[PDB]
């Protein structure tokens, strides 16, 4: 809602298409995710060897 | 083995156990009446090892980002039940360091290895 939702010219002649964002504001929205992830992996790989249910 | 039952419990507890069955009947395969049928329960046991083991003993040594060097024993291997537990615990902290609390602990684990089923630790 701070940044509701343009043409880039990287030199050459043609203009292309892309949303009005850069994609550093992609990756700063994956940086929660990525926290997520690191936190998941750190938790499986404490337990690992857990046999139940057929080792899930 | 017998697992402790909680307060709600109502039925067959939780373990393994043994029984003999006594039944008459024309044939094995086809039915059990329970009049003509006697159960009884039968525990198998172990006892204590008459020759004692080796004393209990254990080291470790730690150093942070000097060590600190704990050790630890106990006065003999095979206790009876109700008969006290004796630790000896020696530590030396040449760090900067310093140790807050000593925690001591007795912990009981059980295996349940029939199904695929995690370890009981208490």
């Amino acid at each position: 809602v701070v940044d509701p939702p343009r043409t880039l010219d990287p030199e050459k002649a043609r203009g292309v298409l892309k949303c009005d964002i850069s994609d550093l504001s992609l990756i700063c929205s994956l940086g929660y995710s990525i926290l997520l992830m690191v936190t998941c992996t750190v938790y499986a790989i404490k337990t690992r060897g857990v046999p139940e249910t057929f080792n899930e | 083995v017998t697992l402790q039952p909680g307060p709600e419990d109502t039925g067959k507890a939780c373990g393994v156990d043994y029984e003999v069955k006594a039944f008459c009947a024309e044939n094995l395969e086809e039915k059990i009446h329970k009049r003509n049928s006697v159960r009884l329960v039968i525990e198998k046991v172990q006892y204590a090892p008459e020759r004692p083991g080796p004393q209990p003993t254990a080291e470790t040594t730690r150093q942070f980002l000097k060590p600190l060097h704990l050790e630890a024993s106990l006065d003999k291997e095979i206790y009876y039940h109700g008969e006290p537990i004796s630790v000896n615990v020696h530590v030396t902290n040449n760090t900067n360091k310093t140790v807050k609390k000593i925690k001591i602990s007795v912990r009981q684990y059980a295996d349940i290895c029939l199904f695929n089923t995690a370890q009981y630790k208490c």
